[PDB]
């Protein structure tokens, strides 16, 4: 049975997408806090942009997840 | 302790039991028992962190209604004599 | 005559702040003339086809926060670690933000296509590729809820399940060299836990607010007669 | 049936394009917010531009999950 | 028993995402202490800004270590 | 059949160009948005070069699954 | 014995989440020296605030290596 | 026939040295815009410059690809 | 005798840790001479704080290399 | 014959170096452009400087390019 | 013998942590340069100062070197 | 004759080291650009110190074919 031996492996391997996922949002909410750095005046749109692009960086994150239980179930 | 309140009573303690008995069942069953003595281990720790004093006059301060006093009707204006 | 409510409790002032939040996420947009007492209804009409977002939102966020507190109750394990819960609230969003799309057009399924030039092969693939962004918008939001109660949660049987072993294939006299070290790693955790369902309610239902809130967009009905 | 058991392995590797992809969308929802640091007066401009590269970002991400597909089903 | 065998390959394969995370809340940490360089009189907002996107952080780590158990148990 | 088994492995190792493409387009995508930060009042040029950039960055896309359709069809 | 065989391979790989922790402290501990460049007179908070920081990516460092020895023993 | 089928894995494998390509001449051309920001009365000399590093970043990509054609054909 | 053998594929992958703890405390060291750029009449402290950070990144390097001797001896 | 099989997987796999080589020439590509925006007025000694760069980078693209051809051939 | 055969796969995965070190001693001898932009007045410091992180980088180097000879010899 | 092929797997591994080598002196060329943008009226040292850096790299990249014709030859 090395068709459910195999899938296995990739499963692992197709979770190395969110090393960047990981990496991407940690520089995204590194210049949120460079961002308040300027102006924490007004800072409620740039936290009301920052869900904005987590919410699409979750569109990666999930986007790959959609991949990894397809692969195991 | 009212009669809505005690049906609340063991309405969440027959809950426990319940629900108590329903983690040595499972599989993993102290892997789930101490999951649990260290879930309440910040119930013990919330206890004693937060400033209670502190918390209720920000929610006092949560809502215009409460928070500012009113101004409705000054004394003046308003006498008759 | 249900209860003799005090004026200024607590749950009625932590309420209405998070009413008065949600709300203030989509305001409406400001008129483009002078607010008079004949401005006015079409203030009020303008408030009418207006999505009411505001209750949809605390709708699903006084849930998400009382089903993911009851995840740091003891005993008890928080309803969203189910697929069939978490996700009956991502479908249900995608579905509330689609038929408000299906309802500003007055049809029950438009979609079809409006030709172009030479881009018009290139214009063929971008909006069935909208689709397919627009779909995965739905499943993006449900299991992101679902994962982070059963994310934070499949490892804390673990690291429970590793920390025993140190007083089970040792004393219990034994907890001076590793014991009371590991178990301020576990402890720290559900202080993790505490802090991401806090917000991951917070986080889903802002996502909500975005995701409605382009879709009520409208206009005034108050030209009619300026000057006289 | 190694045929329909090494498509599984290649599955997984098929969407290691989506580390980047999530990376890629994080600077560039990164700067999204340095960009509203300078000038948060006017920065709808900049969102209009933002959702234009997401949009052709998501034009690799759902470009590469055409391969994926392609190889299960 | 290739089964039992192949997923403990993809086991270890499954936490490179967890490089990234690591890149990722260094960078983050990182303009932590760039952002309390330019104004060090109001940072308590930064700082609760900060363990804004640490939990959205371990949002990848956790939500990449939600693979590795399902693969093991 | 290992001539169509094992092109299915390298199915999967050829897309991972598709990594450093999304990668690639964030920056010059992020830059659009440090670029427009400057000098908003004329930016339509800056869009009109990013449009030239991202066309270029497709002959990188394009041009790796140039090679996934000669391993596959 | 593939079963005691098996989990060395995956034992290595799996420490390769710890690359990125060294990379993530690394960029973590530079803006610390130019954080202490910008205003050395109080710096006494920044690493007070840099020590927060190493301790929660060491709750990465030890997080991948409670994976290692749960592995091996 | 291993020979004509293991040549179908390293084929795909290959290509991942054009994911840096791609990763390259984003930042190359992300810099173009930011070149571009400080002094648009003279850019012409600055895309005058980025016409001969794309041509040099393709002096990488080609240069990669002559080694997966030589591998196939 | 695998159990042996296998254990020296892992040995050499598990010293990839100590590749970003190589590129750690080069941007560690990196803005060391950014940080005494802006002001080296008083750098011993940043000195004094960059022998500290150094100590806590072999504190990941001697952190990984806990595991290969782990492995081999 | 694995002698010259196995040189075939480890051909595709020498050629990765390639990936960063890319990248290398990127952003050694992009602060060209970035440094005739400083002041264009004098770049020919940039660009006379940015052509010694690149062919000491050529020495790394095809330094490793020895390997892949000393493997084949 | 697998033995004296797999420790030769073991042995080039285990230089890939030269990868960093030669990227940590690039942005370490980056930051040379730019630190010498300052204030070349006073530099000899500085350089006095990247002896210091180059020995230390390659306390890195031979530290992944020291695993090479061992699985060799 | 496993030992004479398996050899010929880790050498292609081997000179991966030789990415980042490349990645390395491309931000260490690339700051070489920038450096002669503050102040070219004396950037020969820049150059004398900017092949000093080079041959410390070179450093690593001879210091990685090092091992790579000690497999070989």
């Amino acid at each position: 049975s090395v068709l459910a031996a195999s899938k296995m492996v990739g499963a692992g391997c197709a979770t190395i997408a969110l090393a960047g996922v990981g990496a991407g949002l940690g520089v995204m909410f590194g210049s949120l806090i460079n961002g308040a750095a300027r102006n924490p005046n007004i800072a409620k749109q740039l936290v009301g942009y920052a869900l904005l692009g987590f919410a699409l960086t979750e569109s990666i994150a999930l986007f790959s997840l959609l991949v990894v239980f397809l692969i195991l179930f | 302790y009212s009669t809505q309140a005690k049906i609340a009573l063991f309405g969440a303690l027959s809950w426990i039991l319940y629900r108590a008995d329903g983690q040595s069942k499972a599989h993993e069953w102290i892997v789930d028992l101490n999951l649990n003595v260290l879930q309440a281990a910040w119930l013990i720790s919330f206890s004693s962190l937060i400033p209670f004093r502190a918390v209720y006059f920000a929610f006092r301060g949560m809502a215009p209604a409460t928070a500012s006093t009113l101004n409705g009707l000054k004394t003046f204006s308003s006498i008759s004599l | 005559s249900v209860r003799d409510v005090k004026t200024g409790s607590l749950p009625t002032n932590f309420l209405t702040g998070v009413y008065r939040f949600w709300r203030s996420q989509n305001p409406a947009e400001k008129p483009h003339d002078p607010v008079n007492d004949r401005l006015l209804p079409a203030v009020v009409d303008a408030s009418d086809k207006r999505a009411s977002i505001g209750t949809w939102a605390t709708t699903f966020f006084c849930t998400i926060i009382s089903c993911n507190l009851l995840g740091l109750m003891p005993f008890n394990e928080a309803p969203t670690s189910g697929l069939g819960f978490a996700t009956g609230l991502g479908v249900s969003v995608w579905a509330t933000a689609t038929i408000l799309g299906l309802s500003k057009t007055g049809f029950k399924f438009p979609g079809h296509f409006i030709p172009g030039g030479t881009p018009w092969p290139m214009a063929f693939i971008f909006v069935p590729l909208e689709t397919i962004s627009y779909t995965f918008r739905a499943v993006s939001l449900g299991v992101r809820l679902w994962v982070n109660m059963l994310a934070g949660h499949t490892l804390l049987h673990i690291l429970t399940g590793m920390a025993l072993a140190l007083p089970f294939s040792l004393g219990f006299f034994s907890m001076v060299p590793a014991t009371f070290g590991v178990c301020c790693l576990l402890s720290a955790l559900v202080g993790l836990e505490y802090l991401v369902a806090v917000l991951q309610s917070g986080v889903f239902s802002i996502l909500s607010t975005v995701y409605v809130g382009e879709f009520n967009h409208d206009k005034f009905i108050g030209p009619a007669a300026k000057i006289v």
